[PDB]
RNA sequence: UUUGUCUGGUUAAUUCCGAUAACGAACGAGACUCUGGCAUGCUAACUAGUUACGCGACCGGUCGGCGUAACUUCUUAGAGGGACAAGUGGCGUUCAGCCACCCGAGAUUGAGCAAUAACAGGUCUGUGAUGCCCUUAGAUGUCCGGGGCUGCACGCGCGCUACACUGACUGGCUCAGCGUGUGCCUACCCUACGCCGGCAGGCGCGGGUAACCCGUUGAACCCCAUUCGUGAUGGGGAUCGGGGAUUGCAAUUAUUCCCCAUGAACGAGGAAUUCCCAGUAAGUGCGGGUCAUAAGCUUGCGUUGAUUAAGUCCCUGCCCUUUGUACA
């Protein structure tokens, strides 16, 4: 019961990644769960613009998503070294927890 | 057998004007058990016409500020105005809300020109789904500023109101400003 | 408004003697001409429900409604 | 107001001058010719593009323009 | 231990102040930007410059 | 000076215990998540931490 | 509900004019020292019930209400409900009623206008005293 | 037919349920009920000095309801609206002092038991004291 | 057997309906229990306008979330004509459908189609959407 | 230097049609990104749920009550689909389009972005961005301590709270949603549950770096009964006294909170004027900011939810064309 966690900023790149994980996965023919989609977290952070306060008081919305998926599979737990060599790609990161 | 509030028979009220028959909605497609639609009514040109007409009579009693957004009391108070129709007058009710909005929408009314501020009035007439709701609005004051200060309730207070326009008693705040304000356009001319 | 705070002696007759007769009885009816509170037209009202000589017809927390049983 | 810019009614025309013999009367058929016959950036310039070639199949058959 | 949040915060301050520093050293290797790419073995930074010479 | 009144005020729990991480102000911080940098700073590297107008 | 012969138009006691036309827990607040919190509970206390009007009740249970309600201590009026919880000259519990909450109040103003400390002179100036602002608001 | 709180009205059944709380004379009556507000929100103490009772039977029903809650659950739920003067209104908790006595009270007469999680749940024997009071609103009408 | 959502709002509303001896339960209590009773005929708006027989063979549970209480009111007489509508088209002929759908709509179109408003945000210098601040000259 | 860029029609728009010494274009508008509205069609899942079961508890029903096997309706969120003035009737130099109505989730959802080029617009108090002038050791650096920005014969503006009976006060009942959560620098956190108090709180075992715990976020208004009865009254809670607790090195010029007491104008506001067109105004609460303590402000979220307009150049600004100049 070996749980891998991905986490990142942009969501195209990840899905190229769990799509390569649960290939090279389903090529092998282990059990794996598919991919769980666990909500998305929005820093929000509204600023003003004005450096120093004259203006007609517009104001700026900054905001940045944080997208936050798993993939879960039972096997044996140094199996999993291998599938985890693939996925270095920038961007999403990688934790491995069982 | 759509019947509103559970209790009123809408077959056999009374429209006499030829005006209005199309602008007051009370018939057959818009008898409605309640006087709540939550509509969409109010979105273009003339589809706040066919609204039903107890529709637009409880959500113009909404208007003050203290009262503003809040509609199951307008429910209910209009609940309680026509059972207090239909034990002290004993007719049905919707005759006379229909008695009440054909007869006091005022016929002729007057409009400003000169310019913005000297004043020289002029004479012309009403379109009917204008004197419908200027009808409405008539009855919706009185009543409130009527009860706003008086030991006398709510209630009775717009039930009377709507029953004094439905025989044309000269207390009523709907027929005293709709002689006035189409005798001043009978003046500026 | 100068109103009674419990009932004079020839105020029951006219309770009594004039109410029933009436065609709508709220607590906002007796208390224009009575020149009563409305707290003696809500307890009062309310007991002549047992008296019998009443119906009634709608009840809430703001507005009470009886009438004359024929 | 739903007025076309520039680049609906001629790109639409530029498609309809070449092409004429896939075109028709119906939206749904010339909204999927428009992806074998152009490469447009994304759908909803290619559904006004693929009304203005209806509407402009619906003026031509019966006139010059 | 620490946040997913703070942790995407805390490492964003960290691609700033080191574009920041990095400018802020050489303007004379023609400095454009900075590329992190973080593997366990060895986190790796990339410098892009048009001229190596300087930069070494 | 004397090393038992100079620097003796607590610089715990203060306007004064934080300021800008990169320019030394104290006034109009941003103190959510840990960026701790005042909002003319945080205007500046916006885009360069991931923080993106949308 | 029909007015008694024992029914009273007013009341007099403790030198304020209380009416006999309204309820008696309203009342009795135009004595300063009872307001409707105080009230409720010296009428739970003295064992009334609430509904009657101001002339409706006896004169014995209504001394008991002024008797109770004169040293509410002795009757579990309970300690943390007391005008005056430590006084600065006795230090006893009490809680105070319509003329004497007066004289301690000016006594009080006029210790604080006699040692020089500060907020009887923000009181006899002409001031707020419990540190507001005088710029913009509260002119005459 | 088979009568549980869920299927009949709420209005009745909650002073019924306070009409055998008082009739039964084992919930205990602590000292200082007929003096004390119960919240820092509110402006007086109740009309009905019967208050006691009907909390506790509202509170029984709440326990029906939704059980696993506690004192900190019971004052989420008996919160209200504070009138502040001449600042905005708020929203402020109700008393933990009312809701300690009481469910310490409930637990008195073999009513209430405490939940594997901490806070509060139902015996059978709370249970079949509250559906009962529940078949015997049933018939009123 | 089918479950079919009724919304207006944030407020969502499902009935559960499979076959039975008539029952109508939004979340254990029935019908004539929900709290709002100047809205009453809301609810009761399939069983005034469908009659009791058109619900002859169902049991009908609704589990209701989110919103209001009139949202809420809104969402279950939606939830409710869609469930019976539903296991209409599935287990009934279709000209029954069509009676029902004809006999549903004219009515109200709410009963059976959605509301797609939504709250607008509030934007900047104001205290609304659209209301702006009340801008001194002098 | 001009025409291209206009008499006119049309458009939210120099948006287009049309006229035509102009023909084809570029920036801005539009397109585009993000959000809102649809899916029994796909992908689907103990940090998400439905339901057929198995058992427990209560008089077939109820159970957020305890654990298992199929599904993806409800939750999450991707890949594509979808609405185009496309279909019809009318108006229309039969051309731009405009209006009406079905089928439809939807027939102007909202924000970001933002051209040529200019103002002696604001900011040297965001800057280890700064040019020069200034001071530079009886300092205008720098620290520690009391004081100040809070003062009031007085104006002007943003706002809050109300002038009550659609109300007030007391009990009951039942529903959200954006999000925040243990920290390089550095002490500063969300709080379950049990015990003790009428409150702020005191005390302890727990959980949580988050769809897991607070949290089914048991929110307010609204709803249902009690009392009050037009009174400056039980509305108004301003000012003003004693006491208890919390924060902190320290609360006096009361920081905050609660107990009790006190009951000021105010009864709906005159000339001028501010804001607004559908989930809109408004009523009502809840998060974020600042924060050792924290919101009458600001930034968002939802909830209850309307009257009135579907237009004009009268007013106020602004752009454009023709026209006058000794103004640049
Ligand atoms: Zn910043």
């Amino acid at each position: 019961r070996i749980r891998i966690t991905l986490t990142s900023r942009n969501v195209k790149s990840l899905e190229k990644v769990c799509a390569d994980l649960i290939r090279g996965a389903k090529e092998k023919n282990l059990k794996v769960k598919g991919p769980v989609r666990m909500p998305t977290k929005t820093l929000r952070i509204t600023t003003r613009k004005t450096p120093c306060g004259e203006g007609s008081k517009t104001w700026d919305r900054f905001q940045m998503r944080i997208h936050k998926r798993l993939i879960d599979l039972h096997s044996p737990s140094e199996i999993v070294k291998q599938i985890t060599s693939i996925s270095i790609e920038p961007g999403v990161e990688v934790e491995v927890t069982i | 057998d759509i019947k509103l509030f559970g209790k009123w028979s809408t077959d056999d009220v009374q429209i006499n004007d030829i005006s209005l028959q199309d602008y007051i909605a009370v018939k057959e497609k818009y008898a409605k058990y309640l006087p709540h639609s939550a509509g969409r009514y109010a979105a273009k040109r003339f589809r706040k016409a066919q609204c039903p007409i107890v529709e637009r009579l409880t959500n113009s009693m909404m208007m003050h500020g203290r009262n503003n957004g809040k509609k199951l009391m307008t429910v209910r108070i209009v609940k309680h105005a026509f059972e207090i129709i239909h034990l002290l007058t004993g007719e049905n009710p919707l005759q006379v809300l229909v008695n009440a909005i054909i007869n006091s929408g005022p016929r002729e009314d007057s409009t400003r020109i000169g310019r913005a501020g000297t004043v020289r009035r002029q004479a012309v007439d009403v379109s009917p789904l204008r004197r419908v709701n200027q009808a409405i609005w008539l009855l919706c004051t009185g009543a409130r500023e009527a009860a706003f200060r008086n030991i006398k309730t709510i209630a009775e207070c717009l039930a009377d109101e709507l029953i004094n326009a439905a025989k044309g008693s000269s207390n009523s705040y709907a027929i005293k400003k709709k002689d006035e304000l189409e005798r001043v356009a009978k003046s500026n001319r | 408004l100068n109103n009674l705070v419990l009932f004079d002696k020839a105020t029951y007759d006219k309770l009594c003697k004039e109410v029933p007769n009436y065609k709508l009885i709220t607590p906002a009816v007796v208390s224009e001409r009575l020149k009563i509170r409305g707290s003696l037209a809500r307890a009062a009202l309310q007991e002549l429900l047992s008296k019998g000589l009443i119906k009634l017809v709608s009840k809430h927390r703001a507005q009470v409604i009886y009438t004359r049983n024929t | 107001g739903r007025v076309r810019t520039k680049t609906v009614k001629k790109a639409a025309r530029v498609i309809i001058e070449k092409y004429y013999t896939r075109l028709g009367n119906d939206f749904h058929t010339n909204k999927r010719v428009c992806e074998e016959i152009a490469i447009i950036p994304s759908k909803k310039l290619r559904n006004k593009i693929a009304g203005y070639v209806t509407h402009l199949m619906k003026r031509i058959q019966r006139g010059p323009v | 231990q620490i946040s997913k949040k703070r942790k995407f915060v805390a490492d964003g301050i960290f691609k700033a102040e080191l574009n920041e520093f990095l400018t802020r050293e050489l303007a004379e290797d023609g400095y454009s930007g900075v590329e992190v790419r973080v593997t366990p073995t060895r986190t790796e930074i990339i410098i892009l410059a048009t001229r190596t010479q300087n930069v070494l | 000076g004397h090393q038992q009144l100079y620097w003796s005020h607590p610089r715990k729990f203060g306007q004064g215990s934080r300021s800008c991480r990169v320019c030394s102000n104290r006034h109009g911080l941003i103190r959510k998540y840990g960026l701790n940098m005042c909002r003319q700073c945080f205007r500046q590297y916006a885009k360069d931490i991931g923080f993106i107008k949308l | 509900l029909v007015i008694p012969e024992k029914f009273q138009h007013i009341l007099r006691v403790l030198n304020t004019n209380i009416d006999g036309r309204r309820k008696i827990a309203f009342a009795i607040t135009a004595i300063k020292g009872v307001g409707r919190r105080y009230a409720h509970v010296v009428l739970r206390k003295a064992d009334i019930d609430l509904t009657k009007r101001a002339g409706e009740l006896t004169e014995d249970e209504v001394e008991r209400v002024i008797t109770i309600m004169q040293n509410p201590r002795q009757y579990k009026i309970p300690d943390w409900f007391l005008n005056r919880q430590k006084d600065v000259k006795d230090g006893k519990y009490s809680q105070v009623l319509a003329n004497g909450l007066d004289n301690k109040l000016r006594e009080d103003l006029e210790r604080l206008k006699k040692i020089r400390a500060h907020r009887g002179l923000r009181h006899f100036w002409g001031l707020r005293v419990r540190g507001q602002h005088t710029k913009t608001t509260g002119r005459r | 037919p088979g009568v549980t709180v869920k299927d009949v009205n709420q209005q009745e059944f909650v002073r019924a349920l306070a009409a055998f709380l008082k009739k039964s004379g084992k919930l205990k009556v602590p000292e200082w009920v007929d003096t004390v507000k119960l919240a820092k929100h509110k402006e007086l103490a109740p009309y009905d000095e019967n208050w006691f009772y009907t909390r506790a039977a509202s509170t029984a029903r709440h326990l029906y309801l939704r059980g696993g809650a506690g004192v900190g659950s019971m004052t989420k739920i008996y919160g209200g609206r504070q009138r502040n003067g001449v600042m905005p209104s708020h929203f402020s908790r109700g008393s933990k002092s009312v809701a300690r006595r009481v469910l310490q009270a409930l637990e008195g007469l073999k009513m209430v038991e405490k939940d594997q999680d901490g806070g509060r749940k139902l015996t059978p024997q709370g249970q079949r004291d509250l559906d009962r009071i529940a078949g015997q609103v049933a018939a009123a009408n | 057997s089918v479950q079919v959502f009724g919304r207006k709002k944030t407020a969502t509303a499902v009935a559960h309906c499979k076959r039975g001896n008539g029952l109508i339960k939004v979340n254990g209590r029935p019908l004539e229990m929900i709290e709002p009773r100047t809205l009453q005929y809301k609810l009761l708006e399939p069983v005034l306008l469908l009659g009791k027989e058109r619900f002859a063979g169902v049991d009908i549970r609704v589990r209701v979330k989110g919103g209001g209480h009139v949202a809420q009111i809104y969402a279950i007489r939606q939830s409710i004509s869609k469930a019976l509508v539903a296991y209409y088209q599935k287990y009934v002929d279709e000209a029954s459908k069509k009676e029902i759908k004809d006999i549903l709509i004219q009515y109200d179109r709410t009963l059976l189609v959605a509301d797609p408003r939504r709250c607008e945000s509030k934007k900047f210098g104001g205290p609304g959407a659209r209301a702006r601040y009340q801008k001194s000259y002098r």
